[PDB]
RNA sequence: UUGAUAUAGACAGCAGGACGGUGGCCAUGGAAGUCGGAAUCCGCUAAGGAGUGUGUAACAACUCACCUGCCGAAUCAACUAG
């Protein structure tokens, strides 16, 4: 199975790349599997995004790609988690919806963060039965009209820093968007060019 | 009345440990034969119970 | 089985110099000098390199139940060497849940004593390694802070607090109060 | 938002049952349906199906339009009395119709072999037909 | 001894994904992948079992099997009898 699992990846690279000149190096980032098949379902009609081993791909292209040279441009470039789209269209607009459909994953427990968003002072409107954990987390609130308020406004979080698990929770609850990323494409390879 | 962080800290070295299924040993959760001898090594392991 | 040779080495910084005395290995970093020797394991220590200071370690016909003491070797002088210019530093929290846990250090480090452990009205004096001197972090609330050149002297210096504050005929699941290690850094961070 | 969201769905449907329905164990979340609730929601979402049901409540204020979410099962059980191949392929495009897809191929195959527990054309269990799909691989667009 | 994996990059560590129908059907009082009975499909695939465990009344939140990244050379399993 493994020995047909590969061979037919083989092929179904070498056969779509001849039949697709253009192409993304998309960085595999933390994106969960939900919006990796929205990501597609938005793209069904357009493209379609294909990875795998850095080296799967690798030897694809060093094996059977003799043939027609000028792909081994992107030889160095495997690196890390990487994703290939592949449209027949224009670049730039290709570029850009990938780019702008962003999906706000939540903040993992153990997931280092690169933005800095601090709570503004409001009413939350939640159950007031999860006073404890505004406690834990060192801000006090009150009840008014039957629901959770935060008085003051108090730092959440900063970049580069490892989060906390009732943190984790509690935005989640506040149904507040945290530090969130989807596919990012680092360059291109556009028929032999290269374009960040 | 405990920080979290803290209670986990001290579940690492109370709690989250092995304990061998013939001589009660206190093994690190990662232990998978009993490192005394008068049970002879055995591999026949439980988890500490949780007071969950 | 006995192999050959099995050999590795390690690559020292310029900053300390190794001296070799038989089998005990001398290092002269910044922060002091450490002084081990290791007569216990017949093997072979030599300096490679005048100008980059490698240290080689070989077995010789070694099975391998004594194969394993070559990286042995080779990690007690990596920490070692890092011991003497970078230093140890293994920050110790203390947790509690009712009774607060009062400790004073006492002079220079040499000496501290634990007071008020669970409620009890017994004090327990505790003396770590000479060499390690423990402090009351400023940082945050309450973890005790040692520091020293040798690792075992600081881990087993740690390790007697450690065990020191122990609850006796209760549940240790529950009565998680003690002092334990939050994590075995080091010093200058550098 | 909507002026109310109760959007919680349930998974009881068919028979009425009343006392049966779990309304007063979900009803103190939104304050707004109670035992009544229950009444007007289980009269529209009688029948089709007449099975469990799992339905989709979004709130009119006091009353519900209880929309249900076409899962594979809840109709194929309930549309067997067998064929049911166009029964099955209409059944097929009244959902959402997203499973992920990418052509039709994809999607006739998914709602047959659903109903493994449910059967298929004639004499024969929905998976032989899964390997040579070849009638109407391109009917419905 | 037999078998298995491996530069088409093993293994172990360190880090990601771990899905749509579908909170699949019969169970229901709640079981949503994981108290019980049957099934095993689809697409996307990098993989995701209409589910290996922790667990929630349930959710959920984790872990797993399975793939991917870093790491670049051998590694793993089941037996056997001194
Ligand atoms: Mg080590
Ligand atoms: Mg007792
Ligand atoms: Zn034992």
């Amino acid at each position: 199975d493994r020995a047909t699992w590969k061979s037919n990846y083989f092929l179904k690279i070498i056969q779509l790349l001849d039949d697709y000149p253009k192409c993304f190096i998309v960085g595999a980032d933390n994106v969960g599997s939900k919006q990796m098949q929205q990501i597609r379902m938005s793209l069904r009609g357009k493209a379609v995004v294909l990875m795998g081993k850095n080296t799967m791909m690798r030897k694809a292209i060093r094996g059977h790609l003799e043939n027609n040279p000028a792909l081994e441009k992107l030889l160095p470039h495997i690196r890390g988690n990487v994703g290939f789209v592949f449209t027949k269209e224009d670049l730039t607009e290709i570029r850009d919806m990938l780019l702008a459909n962003k999906v706000p994953a939540a903040a993992r427990a153990g997931a280092i963060a690169p933005c800095e968003v601090t709570v503004p002072a409001q009413n939350t409107g939640l159950g007031p039965e999860k006073t404890s954990f505004f406690q834990a987390l060192g801000i006090t609130t009150k009840i008014s009209r039957g629901t959770i308020e935060i008085l003051s406004d108090v730092q959440l979080i900063k970049t580069g820093d490892k989060v906390g698990a009732s943190e984790a929770t509690l935005l989640n609850m506040l149904n507040i968007s945290p530090f969130s990323f989807g596919l990012v494409i680092q360059q291109v390879f556009d028929n032999g060019s290269i374009y960040n | 009345i405990i920080e979290p962080s803290l209670r986990q800290l001290a579940q690492k070295y109370n709690c989250d440990k092995m304990i061998c299924r013939k001589c009660y040993a206190r093994l690190h959760p990662r232990a998978v034969n009993c490192r005394k001898k008068k049970c002879g090594h055995t591999n026949n392991l439980r988890p500490k119970k949780k007071v969950k | 089985m006995k192999t050959i040779l099995s050999n590795q080495t390690v690559d020292i910084p310029e900053n300390v110099d190794i001296t070799l005395k038989g089998r005990t290995v001398i290092v002269k970093g910044p922060r002091g000098t450490l002084r081990r020797d290791f007569n216990h394991i017949n093997v072979e220590l030599s300096l490679l390199g005048k100008k980059k200071k490698r240290l080689r370690v070989d077995k010789w016909w070694g099975n391998r139940k004594e194969l394993a003491t070559v990286r042995t070797i080779c990690s007690h002088v990596q920490n070692m060497i890092k011991g003497v210019t970078l230093g140890f530093r293994y920050k110790m929290r203390s947790v509690y849940a009712h009774f607060p846990i009062n400790v004073v250090i006492q002079e220079n480090g040499s000496l501290v004593e634990i007071r008020n452990f669970l409620g009890e009205k017994y004090i327990r004096r505790v003396r770590m390694r000479p060499g390690v001197a423990c402090s009351v972090s400023q940082a945050q609330k309450d973890e005790l802070i040692l520091e020293g050149n040798d690792i075992e002297l600081v881990s087993n210096s740690a390790a007697l607090i450690q065990q020191a504050t122990t609850v006796k005929n209760k549940d240790i699941r529950k009565f998680l109060d003690g002092i334990y290690v939050s994590e075995k850094g080091t010093v200058q961070q550098a | 938002p909507n002026e109310i969201k109760v959007v919680y769905l349930r998974c009881t449907g068919g028979e009425v049952g009343a006392t049966s329905a779990l309304a007063p164990k979900i009803g103190p979340l939104g304050l707004s349906p109670k035992k009544v609730g229950d009444d007007i929601a289980k009269a529209t979402g009688d029948w089709k199906g007449l099975r469990i049901t799992v339905k989709l409540t979004i709130q009119n204020r006091q009353a519900q339009i209880e929309v249900v979410p076409s899962a594979s099962a809840l109709i194929i059980k309930a549309l067997k009395e067998i064929t049911f191949d166009e029964i099955v392929n209409i059944a097929r495009q009244m959902r959402h119709r997203s499973l992920a897809r990418e052509l039709s191929g994809t999607i006739k195959e998914i709602l047959g072999t659903a109903q493994s527990v449910g059967c298929n054309v004639d004499g024969r269990h929905p998976h032989d037909i899964i390997d040579d799909i070849n009638s109407g691989a391109v009917e419905c667009p």
